[PDB]
């Protein structure tokens, strides 16, 4: 028995149940599921994922990560919710203030005082 | 356009930083945005507190300097360190016991949800003044002491406030805690409700006693009917009638039959051929009575003999077993018989360290190469009679799985033979321990130990088979023997240059041994050609005399070039006019005086240094 996914573009996939499972937003859903939060792009991506190193799989851009990680919270993927937020993190890794800024296109939104109070905050903990 | 991650919904935010682990780069998150200071602050798990927690800087933060998450809070290392914090003995009772009210009340203001906590402890007023604020929530407790147990307290005075008023408790680690034996079995059999419930224990007492004795391990056991983990040193010398024998051992597995994992070691001085009171039908029966045993050390100075069947015994009785480290064990695997026999037969095995087995052979390498085929680490220390052909060998059988080896006082196993041996998995192996003794890349080397006699230079490392090491990040380097060289001969520091990510320095000259400056100098010299190094732990040598371990100013003056440095700390003391010589490290942020070795000295102008540190526009 094959379940049929439907997705914010409107075309449809066909995935084993086993795969629609790994989604606890699926499994909750008691023709077929239509899915208004996921793009075609991102589905096909997901599904990709949910058949069962991920470090290729990783090898995206940074738009497709961040949309990656909306579906997979929309849809309850634990795992690839955890490999994607960890991808970030390691973005943001051996980052200096301002590099993380460039990469994620981040406003500084701190007065100078302000700064100055978090780097004080920071001196309170060894690194 | 937008910020993408900023445009995420906050608890992904969230969830994003609880992944990130290194501290700078939290640190680092904070500073990028208001938004990311939030999570940040909202997601770190473990904190290591810097700075003097009695002082108005700490205690009127704000309330944004609030750690909701916080679960492991680490305040052994608080300035200055080693003094005692929030102790009610006078150094106005009314005075003392509201400021130390106040700071308490501060500490569990900024962490809620400690579960864990590392204290350093000179007096138990320190943990009465802790824990009423997390009683509820205190599941782990690490206490430190290098310094000597006060006189005065009755026994097991140091553990009462613990066992009176942690309800949730279950993990006592005692490792680097001076006390006497008295105290613990004291503490630990007068109180049932709280001791009933405890899984962990660790009796190291800062390694600085002749181990727990049969009478002292007994009743120990007995009050910890639910003991998952147990460390200890114990008394195994049978010229003593309270040593640990077979009775001992089998009164443990049977009071402690839940225990999966058991380390038990042998205290030693240098002033050994004798045997144990423990047998192998001692062994055999203790094997038995613990079923669910996953990680096993016994390291011995006094020798059981033909040790072969209690290692089958362990193997059929213990069928978890995955972690073994055996000390003056002999007959561990013959390989005399057509069967596998020993050790050999221990098929789960991930792990194999073996300690003065004096009739190993390349022999017994073969079979364990055979039998363990899940060995990710084997360790070898006094093993005499295994030659480079054994190592060849057994690196060969071992390829798929084998990433860490130890190898260490073995008579027929010099460096550059040893190096050679190993090339059956050089593009494999992440970690190496050897001790130097003297006459195509280690693609995944991340971490080397390595051990020296006095006197003895690093240099010919390079040329016995450590050249390239594209990968190598953290170096380890004790020397060991009595100082007590040509000019312009020094130890090599600087031909370790070629490694392009060697970021981690340990260099432990404690046991090495004015003259000690010469020394220091041989030593440290081009150190300062280390490019890439970041943190540097180093341990000065010891006078005889002496209480302190001073860095002299030769030592300072090489330091003071390792432009790189993030981090230092000196296991020892300087004087006060040296210290400003380091400040002109640009980015230095870490450093402090860690006189972490027994006995401590009693202290009696680095609060000022610290400001002065905390002072310079350092890089975030």
């Amino acid at each position: 028995k094959k379940i049929v996914l439907k997705s914010s573009d409107g075309e449809s996939f066909e995935v084993e149940e086993a795969v629609a499972l790994e989604s606890q937003t699926i499994a909750h859903m008691v023709n077929g599921v239509p899915l208004p939060n996921v793009t075609s792009k991102i589905l096909a991506k997901v599904i990709e994922y949910c058949k069962r190193w991920d470090a290729d799989f990783m090898k995206i851009d940074q738009a497709t990560l961040f949309e990656l990680i909306l579906a997979a919270n929309y849809l309850n993927i634990k795992n690839l919710l955890d490999l994607t937020c960890q991808t970030v993190a390691d973005m943001i890794k051996g980052k200096t203030p301002e590099e993380i800024r460039t990469t994620f296109n981040i406003k500084n939104d701190f007065t100078p005082e302000e700064e100055e109070e978090v780097r004080r905050e920071n001196q309170w903990a060894f690194e | 356009s937008s910020s993408a991650i900023l445009d995420l919904p906050e608890p992904l935010l969230l969830h994003i930083l609880s992944f990130l682990t290194d501290v700078r780069s939290r640190h680092r998150a904070a500073l990028a945005c208001g938004r990311m200071r939030a999570a940040e602050r909202a997601t770190r798990s473990e904190l290591s507190l810097r700075g003097d927690p009695r002082s108005p800087g700490f205690l009127f933060l704000s309330h944004a300097f609030r750690f909701p998450a916080l679960e492991h809070l680490d305040l052994s290392l608080v300035s200055p360190w080693g003094h005692p914090l929030l102790s009610s003995v006078p150094p106005h009772p009314e005075a003392i016991s509201e400021q130390n009210a106040f700071i308490a009340a501060r500490l569990a203001g900024c962490f809620p949800a400690v579960t864990s906590l590392a204290v350093y402890c000179r007096d138990p007023t320190t943990l009465a003044n802790l824990t009423p604020h997390w009683q509820a929530s205190l599941r782990r407790v690490k206490l430190v002491r290098w310094h000597q147990r006060p006189p005065t307290l009755p026994d097991g005075a140091d553990l009462e406030p613990l066992l009176e008023t942690c309800a949730a408790l279950r993990e006592l680690d005692l490792s680097e805690f001076y006390c006497w034996t008295e105290d613990v079995v004291r503490a630990l059999t007068t109180h049932p409700s709280a001791t009933a419930a405890l899984t962990h224990l660790d009796l190291g007492l800062a390694a600085a006693t002749d181990g727990f004795k049969s009478s002292e391990l007994g009743p120990i056991a007995a009050s910890c009917p639910n003991l998952r983990k147990l460390v200890a040193p114990c008394l195994f010398n049978p010229r003593f009638s309270d040593c640990v024998g077979d009775d001992a051992l089998l009164s443990l597995a049977t009071s402690c039959p839940r225990l999966t994992v058991l380390r038990l070691s042998e205290p030693f001085e240098a002033a050994q051929r004798e045997e144990a009171a423990i047998t192998v039908a001692g062994l055999v029966a203790f094997f038995a009575a613990l079923p669910a045993l996953e990680d096993f050390t016994m390291d011995l100075q006094h020798n059981v003999l033909e040790a072969a069947p209690a290692m089958e015994a362990l193997a059929r009785r213990c069928p978890r077993i995955k972690f073994l480290t055996l000390g003056s064990f002999q007959g561990l695997c013959k390989a005399s018989w057509l069967h596998l026999d020993g050790v050999a037969v221990c098929g789960g095995l991930e792990s194999l360290y073996m300690k003065n087995c004096q009739d190993l052979t390349d022999a017994s390498l073969a079979a364990i190469g055979r039998g363990c085929r899940r060995l990710a680490k084997f360790g070898i220390h006094g093993c005499d009679l295994v030659t480079s052909a054994g190592i060849r060998r057994l690196a060969f059988t071992l390829r798929p799985t084998l990433k860490e080896v130890t190898v260490l006082h073995c008579r027929l196993l010099h460096t550059a033979e040893c190096l050679t041996a190993l090339s059956p998995i050089r593009d494999r192996i992440e970690s190496l321990e050897i001790n130097c003794v003297w006459n195509g890349s280690w693609e995944m080397l991340r971490s080397l130990s390595l051990w020296f006699s006095a006197g003895q230079l690093l240099s010919p490392l390079i040329s016995a088979g450590l050249d390239s090491c594209p990968v190598l990040e953290e170096i380890s380097i004790k020397v060991e023997g009595d100082c007590r060289p040509a000019p312009r001969t020094i130890f090599g520091l600087s031909d370790l240059a070629g490694f392009p990510v060697l970021a981690k320095m340990k260099l432990d000259l404690s046991e090495a041994v004015m003259d000690l400056s010469l020394w220091e100098r041989f030593y440290l010299h081009g150190i300062e050609s280390l490019q890439t190094l970041y943190e540097l732990d180093y341990w000065p040598p010891q006078d005889k005399d002496v209480h302190h371990r001073s860095l002299t100013l030769p030592a300072v003056g090489l330091i003071q070039r390792c432009v790189g440095l993030r981090k230092l700390f000196i296991h020892g003391t300087t004087h006060e006019h040296f210290m400003t010589f380091f400040l002109s490290i640009p980015n230095l942020r870490d450093m402090q005086l860690r006189e972490d070795y027994y006995p401590a000295p009693e202290n009696d102008s680095w609060l000022r240094f610290e400001v002065q540190l905390n002072s310079r526009q350092i890089d975030d």
